[PDB]
């Protein structure tokens, strides 16, 4: 077996700046070497072959380099939709991966634009009761959301999922869920949603009565 | 003693169509070129970055063989800093390339009277191909502004055209098959070298 | 474009079969090498094998040469990748994908969408999916954000798209999360409030391992 190591799990940079990803193979591969770009939820795409040879069509800021048992994939002019895990392979003996270093935008902060929806009447019918929170587009990934019902904190039945970083103008976003029984929803009149980002120091805060 | 198979590249029963052109790599043996160089059945046996007649005293990491059919006329154009419809579309060699170009009349074997047209060449892209890099694509290419929708019509063509060999054609028309060897140095062991 | 189709994700029960397909559309596959690599979490990205459709010839990573089989079809120009005897080991996204070059290992320059393997003994669970509708995030922003809800399916995954992939800026679909062996997730999609609900908005939900589809169109409340 050909080792491929990625030591770099994540790498973190500016739109317009430059990164190098490194791979290093546990015995000599010559330049039987190729690296592929894989965005969250997509299969890989191929960039670079024969360690330093670009497809056509691939931007020309992916450059491959090194020869032998020590690689790397450079990344200038990054762009957000560079946002991606970046994974060498060798395929001198057999073909094997390295682990994939997944790259990080960083940029300007931004608020989160904050809605709540109250379940629909197809779910009540049966029987569930989802109040769902978006907060979307904000930066920096860290966030806070608080339910509140009739004027109350609420934890128990809240699931939480945020995104990826956007492939467009590299925010996160994040979804909370508060699941109950109908009766339970129709015990109450208040619903809120409260997000606290380091944006302000004010929650951002949406209701609905039923 | 373990010779370089040279005789499947050179012999191989079938050869591709340039645009499909195949390689094969070549490690771990005794490189005899001189038995090539030597044979007067190749019209072309040019070099570049190595001289043919000192080829046995020269070691590699690997030998990469690369082999296609063309017509004779195009047989310039597998060379470093070429144009053209095969340059630019179907096999491209990088500007610091180190190897061998060589090549022969297939006329007897590529040729029939009824023509021939299993050997294709792509005669239309939409950029020139990178060094080494291989385009097996069947896409409808769009000349003009107004989308293909994968059909072929006005300004809509099928990439890839036929050659059309039949023995009767001038030499410029007829089939040559064409093999080039990649001498590949690294500064890692060697693997491919002279007795 | 040059697309890899593969077939949907499938639902296996442990010790039995699936055979997974790729049909090329761009290229023809005898004038190459079609393979098949494997994708989980912790474990990354592993090659299977890979198959000579010219001449019929496969050959496989020994890790998997008892349980992988690859065929092709050149007429149909499609691969083949056989899995038997189905363990949680075998829970995975499995790719198709060609080679650069032939007669010879290369780069692989075309990947398939991949197909999500799940092996389990639990039955496949279609969603219910409901409509998020404001809402009191009351106008006047310029923008109104919907959403859909895609509750209590087995197995992952299930794929949202809002007007059949018309509205695919301003959407966000949130990874699903598991809860007493059933997923939920969210999708949300932002437009302007003089599209909406002047003009339908409705998500498309698909759950390939159950072969259902669902079309919840958004309608304002009351
Ligand atoms: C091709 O075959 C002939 C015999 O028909 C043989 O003399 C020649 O050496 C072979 N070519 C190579 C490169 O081995």
């Amino acid at each position: 077996d050909i080792v491929m190591t990625q030591s770099q799990k994540f790498m973190s940079t500016s739109v317009g700046d430059r990164v190098s990803v490194t791979c290093k193979a546990s015995q000599n591969v010559g330049t039987h070497v190729a690296w592929y770009q894989q965005k969250p939820g997509q299969s890989p795409k191929a960039l670079i072959y024969s360690a330093s040879y670009r497809y056509s069509g691939v931007p020309d800021r992916f450059t491959g380099s090194g020869v032998g048992t020590d690689f790397t994939l450079t990344i200038t002019n990054v762009q957000s939709e560079d946002l991606a895990e970046y994974f060498c392979q060798q395929y001198n003996s057999y073909f094997t991966f390295g682990s994939g270093t997944k790259l990080e935008i960083k940029r300007a902060d931004a608020a989160p634009t904050v809605s709540i929806f109250p379940p629909s009447s197809e779910q009540l019918t049966s029987g569930g009761a989802s109040v769902v929170c978006f907060l979307n587009n904000f930066y920096p990934k860290d966030i806070n959301v608080k339910w509140k019902i009739d004027g109350s904190e609420r934890q128990n039945g809240v699931l939480n999922s945020w995104t990826d970083q956007d492939s467009k103008d590299s925010t996160y976003s994040m979804s909370s869920t508060l699941t109950l029984t109908k009766d339970e929803y129709e015990r109450h009149n208040s619903y809120t949603c409260e997000a606290t980002h380091k944006t302000s120091t004010s929650p951002i805060v949406k209701s609905f009565n039923r | 003693t373990n010779l370089c198979p040279f005789g499947e590249v050179f012999n191989a029963t079938r050869f591709a169509s340039v645009y499909a052109w195949n390689r094969k790599r070549i490690s771990n043996c005794v490189a005899d070129y001189s038995v090539l160089y030597n044979s007067a059945s190749f019209s072309t046996f040019k070099c570049y970055g190595v001289s043919p007649t000192k080829l046995n005293d020269l070691c590699f990491t690997n030998v990469y063989a690369d082999s296609f059919v063309i017509r004779g006329d195009e047989v310039r154009q597998i060379a470093p800093g070429q144009t053209g419809k095969i340059a630019d579309y179907n096999y491209k060699l990088p500007d610091d390339f180190t190897g061998c170009v060589i090549a022969w009349n297939s006329n007897n074997l590529d040729s029939k009277v009824g023509g021939n047209y299993n050997y294709l060449y792509r005669l239309f892209r939409k950029s020139n191909l990178k060094p080494f890099e291989r385009d097996i694509s069947t896409e409808i290419y769009q000349a003009g502004s107004t989308p293909c929708n994968g059909v072929e019509g006005f300004n809509c063509y099928f990439p890839l055209q036929s050659y059309g060999f039949q023995p009767t054609n001038g030499v410029g028309y007829q089939p040559y098959r064409v093999v080039v060897l990649s001498f590949e140095l690294l500064h890692a062991p060697a693997t491919v070298c002279g007795p | 474009e040059v697309q890899l189709q593969q077939s949907g994700a499938e639902l296996v029960k442990p010790g039995a079969s699936v055979k997974l397909s790729c049909t090329t559309s761009g290229f023809n596959i005898i004038d190459t090498y079609m393979h098949w690599v494997k994708q989980r979490p912790e474990e990354g990205l592993e090659w299977i094998g890979g198959i000579d459709p010219v001449n019929g010839n496969s050959e496989y990573d020994p890790k998997f040469q008892d349980k992988a089989t690859i065929t092709a079809d050149t007429s149909s120009n499609t691969a083949y990748l056989h899995l038997s005897r189905l363990t949680s080991e075998d829970t995975a996204v499995y790719y198709c994908a060609s080679a650069h070059y032939y007669g010879s290992s290369s780069s692989f320059p075309y990947w398939g969408q991949g197909t999500d393997l799940v092996t389990v003994s639990a039955k496949t669970t279609p969603p219910s999916v409901y409509p998020l509708a404001p809402g009191s995030a009351a106008q006047t922003n310029s923008m109104v954000t919907l959403g859909c809800l895609v509750k209590g399916y087995f197995p992952e995954p299930v794929t949202v798209t809002w007007n059949s992939g018309s509205l695919s800026s301003g959407v966000h679909t949130f990874p699903a999360v598991l809860q007493s062996d059933l997923y939920t997730l969210s999708s949300s999609v932002t437009v302007p409030s003089s599209p909406w609900p002047s003009e339908t908005v409705t998500c498309n939900v698909a759950h390939p391992a159950s072969s259902t589809k669902v079309d919840k169109k958004i309608v304002p409340r009351g």
